[PDB]
């Protein structure tokens, strides 16, 4: 929940300077130089993907900034922070599948950014996970936002800048 | 019971498996009544011919993963006892599947000589259907009984 | 009490056939071997039914007080 | 717009990584089609094992277990007897239509 | 591979309180000190006094992981053999020297073999066939 | 490999005798859990319409409430499903009974003190004694008069009796039909019995020429074996007509001469009805219910 907690408040929040949301992905994408070393050895090993429900708890708020923050990071050079249009590329082609232990709106939105600034191509294999597939743990937290549009219309006169609307 | 040092003991001293044996001279108080009794004496009968698609099922049937009661976490079957006209299993061969498959792998099979309370003569010229001998794990000889 | 409706082991129907079978016997003079089996009845679950039957509700509607005696 | 995602209930503890050891949990069911459908799956070459079960006859419960030897998993394999077992009602209804309507 | 091979001469069909299993007795033309104690399913295979057996155990068809049911096309050792069990030798002994008398569990179907030189190619293995070819 | 459409080629109906309440069908080379399923379904999953609910008004009379309640449930009304549709009993009785779902029925019986002159019978002493189940009044509620003008209920079986009653007593209720199947009540089985049986096979072993063949006449059904002389010594006709009775494996003679035994594979259907609908298509409600339990299954996302 603290990292989904994580994930909201940065793509919610309007006084953050840009050199402290690369911040988190200083630690947060550095996490994932972590796993990669580490933990991609143990799906050789007879075991599915349910213990990694930790692993794609985080995964889920890097993207859930990338469907947010992506006119933030441009430079004059045509270049992004730390290879922005690359990252997301190596870590869901690899052999965890990525694609159907994230949610499908969440990979809705994953994909149509990905299209019209190319940075992934993996709709092919978005594309194979019908012949490719307790739970219940699973879908709440990939859809449970802890910043939610609020339905209160009145304490948002104290929150109309400091709170991010859409676009 | 409504506390946890008493699930425990509901669980591990005073349950029935541990109460297999009386404690009074060492004789057993679990088992199989009067249905199945009379009833194994057929399928452990040598005329016992089952099909391919019984053969899952009266092992499936009695056996589920689903519920969880195998220790290899697939049902495994064996070879039938008829190859060329037309391929049979045999009843014997259940209880050496069921044997099979809720007993743990890391031990052997098991080895057992055992009498009846049929005496030989009932099944024609003399055969040897009171002696029921285990073979690493395998029903190869006898009937099953009350004994 | 009444008839049964249907028989209690197959599912055809015999409450229509009690008063129509009395007609086979006080007046015909038949055995009940033709007399259930001129009606319909030849499965022995739906004819031991017809056959049997007590009808005790003819000795409760003497005791009616809703009559004058 | 609605799914009724509680009929082919696929258990997953019992369940291979491949496919090929599937499990499920089919409620509104009892041997009407648990037996229907397993001489159905038993006719495709590939399938293994096909038995069903019933843990408990009182409420509708129907475990049935396919597992193949290779190339298919065996909720492929289920969704080929489910085709098998409609076509057989093909037959059966135009080889009964066809005798009402032939005296 | 085969591990035996002879003829035997059918002298008595025991029905014996069974409806399909007949346990045959035999001895052979070839050799004179051995025999066959077999159950066979008589249903199968009628099998009736006065004939002439061919008891082939072998050892393998011509390791493979899979019993599967058979495919259209493959070439087997119990093609051309009427009738195949499978069975284990679950008791050897010997009556005197070469006099060495075998028993198996043909899955719950008793023989017993007896003989001389059958000592040098029958192994108490856990796959061990039966054949009859006419 | 079984192809399915090799099982057409060994699939064969013969139609024997089709009444509007008996139907006696072959089914030809079909699986014991295949027609299973069809008399699995021919029992139990066809929808039938009955009665669940008696609305008393009035009764005072001996057949009291819950079982004159009963026995007009065991009533088959000649109600066609497919002109009602299903009830939706989760919510209360302000729209749980349409008039779309229910059929409504009235009974209004009153027996007095007729004078009549001689031991005396019950239908001439009293007006009304015997309350018939003819007596049933399909009420038309909603709009249930512009279509039922050539489908009025009447029950299938109208002189049932349902009480006897005497002078004082009267019976007021309503009743309610409601569309059901064979597996929560009895009473809405669609069939007096639909179960099958199986096509027995008499081989002889020994010619049983002569006296032999004469006396094996009275171990059978009559017209079954057929024997004229030494040639034609005998054979069998239609062992269809032959019940299993094994009487001719108490003789001594012939308990080994001869062969009793099923054709697996010819499946005799005799399918009789309660009155409700035709034999001949209940049997298509089972046809058409497998194909349509499968699609519940086929088109249903495979959870988890
Ligand atoms: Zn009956």
């Amino acid at each position: 929940k603290s990292l989904q907690y994580l994930g909201s408040y940065i793509a919610r929040a309007k006084k953050l300077s840009r050199t402290q949301i690369i911040f988190v992905a200083s630690y947060l994408t550095s996490w994932l130089n972590r796993y990669v070393i580490e933990r991609e050895e143990e799906v050789d090993q007879r075991g599915g993907m349910e213990r990694f429900k930790h692993f794609y708890a985080a995964f889920q708020a890097l993207c859930y900034i990338f469907c947010f923050r992506h006119n933030i990071f441009r430079d004059t050079d045509g270049n992004w922070e730390c290879e922005l249009d690359k990252f997301f590329q190596r870590m869901v082609i690899s052999k965890f599948n990525p694609l159907k232990f994230c949610n499908e709106n969440v990979m809705l939105m994953f994909a149509r950014i990905a299209q019209q600034e190319s940075v992934a191509y993996c709709f092919s294999i978005i594309e194979n996970n019908n012949n490719e597939r307790t739970r219940q743990q699973f879908i709440d937290l990939q859809s449970y936002f802890p910043y939610d549009p609020l339905f209160l219309k009145n304490y948002k006169i104290l929150m109309k800048e400091y709170y991010i609307e859409w676009s | 019971p409504q506390n946890e040092n008493a699930r425990a003991e509901a669980l591990n001293l005073a349950n029935t498996d541990s109460q297999y044996l009386t404690p009074t001279s060492g004789s057993p108080v679990r088992g199989l009544i009067q249905d199945h009794i009379s009833a194994g004496v057929w399928l452990t009968s040598k005329d016992s011919f089952f099909t391919r698609e019984q053969y899952q099922q009266y092992i499936y049937g009695c056996i589920r993963p689903e519920d969880g009661h195998t220790t290899r976490s697939k049902i495994v079957t064996l070879p039938p006892t008829i190859f060329k006209p037309y391929p049979l299993w045999t009843g014997k061969q259940i209880i050496t599947t069921v044997l099979l498959n809720v007993t743990p792998p890391d031990m052997p099979g098991i080895n057992l000589i055992s009498k009846n309370k049929i005496k030989n003569e009932y099944w024609g010229k003399g055969s040897l259907e009171n002696e029921v001998l285990f073979k690493d794990g395998a029903l190869l000889c006898g009937i099953l009984d009350k004994s | 009490m009444i008839v049964p409706v249907r028989c209690f082991s197959c599912g055809k129907v015999v409450g229509d056939k009690w008063e129509s079978y009395l007609n086979l016997l006080q007046e015909d003079e038949l055995d009940e071997g033709t007399a259930l089996s001129r009606l319909g009845l030849k499965r022995y679950c739906c004819r031991r039914m017809i056959l049997t039957h007590v009808d005790l509700i003819e000795k409760f509607l003497r005791y009616n007080p809703l009559e004058k005696r | 717009e609605e799914p009724d995602r509680e009929k082919i209930k696929l258990l997953t503890q019992a369940t291979s990584e491949d496919g090929t050891s599937a499990s499920f949990q089919i409620v509104e069911e009892d041997h009407t089609l648990g037996n229907a459908l397993r001489y159905v799956i038993m006719k495709n070459p590939d399938v293994e094992f096909c038995g069903y079960s019933i843990p408990h006859p009182s409420e509708n419960l129907l475990n049935i277990r396919i597992q193949t030897y290779g190339e298919t998993t065996a909720v492929d394999a289920l969704q080929k007897g489910l085709k098998d077992l409609m076509d057989l009602c093909d037959v059966v209804e135009s080889k009964f239509t066809e005798k009402i309507k032939s005296m | 591979n085969t591990l035996f091979d002879d003829i035997f001469q059918v002298s008595e069909v025991d029905p014996g309180r069974y409806n399909k299993v007949c346990r045959i007795e035999a001895a052979s033309t070839t050799q004179d000190q051995c025999k066959l104690t077999l159950d066979i399913n008589v249903e199968l295979f009628p099998v009736a006094a006065q004939d002439s057996l061919t008891v082939t155990i072998a050892s393998s068809l011509n390791a493979t992981r899979s019993w599967r049911p058979p495919q259209a096309g493959d070439r087997s050792l119990a093609d051309d053999y009427d009738y195949v069990m499978y069975g284990t030798a679950y008791k050897f002994e010997e009556v005197s020297k070469d006099l060495i008398a075998v028993y198996y569990s043909f899955g719950g179907l008793l023989m017993r073999l007896e003989g001389n030189y059958r000592n040098l190619n029958n192994l108490k293995q856990e796959n061990a066939y039966l054949l009859i070819r006419r | 490999e079984w192809n399915v459409e090799k099982f057409k080629k060994d699939f064969e109906v013969n139609i024997s005798s089709l009444d509007a309440r008996e139907a006696n069908f072959d089914l030809i080379n079909i699986d014991t859990s295949i027609a299973n399923a069809f008399r699995r379904i021919m029992i139990s999953e066809v929808p039938s319409v009955a009665a669940e609910y008696v609305y008393f008004f009035n009764n005072t009379s001996v057949i009291q409430d819950e079982v004159l309640a009963h026995r007009i449930g065991l009533v088959p009304l000649k109600v066609d499903p497919d002109m009602l549709t299903w009830v939706d009993s989760n919510l209360p009785d302000d729209e749980k009974f349409t008039d779309e779902n229910t059929i409504v029925l009235s009974l209004n019986v009153k027996c007095t003190r007729n004078p009549d002159a001689p031991s005396t019978d019950p239908k001439e002493l009293y007006n009304n004694a015997h309350v018939y189940a003819r007596d049933l009044k399909f009420e038309p509620q909603g709009r249930q008069s512009t279509t039922f003008a050539d489908c009025p209920v009447v029950p299938a079986d109208p002189d049932i009796l349902l009480a006897k009653l005497r002078p004082g007593q009267e019976i007021s209720l309503k009743a309610h039909c409601i569309l059901g199947i064979g597996g929560d009540h009895a009473k809405f089985s669609p069939v007096s019995t639909a179960s099958y049986r199986l096509l027995p096979q008499i081989n002889i072993l020994q010619p049983i020429k002569g006296e032999s063949a004469r006396r094996f006449q009275k171990c059978f059904p009559p017209g079954v074996i057929g024997i004229d002389e030494g040639s034609d010594e005998a054979y069998v006709k239609d062992a269809r007509k032959d019940t299993v009775s094994r009487e001719v494996l108490r003789y001594e003679e012939f308990a080994d001469k001869v062969k009793l035994g099923r054709v697996r594979n010819h499946f005799i259907f005799n399918v009789e009805s309660a009155g409700a609908m035709t034999p001949e298509e209940i049997f298509f409600k089972s046809v058409r219910i497998l194909k349509n339990k499968a699609e519940y299954l086929k088109n249903c996302p495979i959870t988890q």
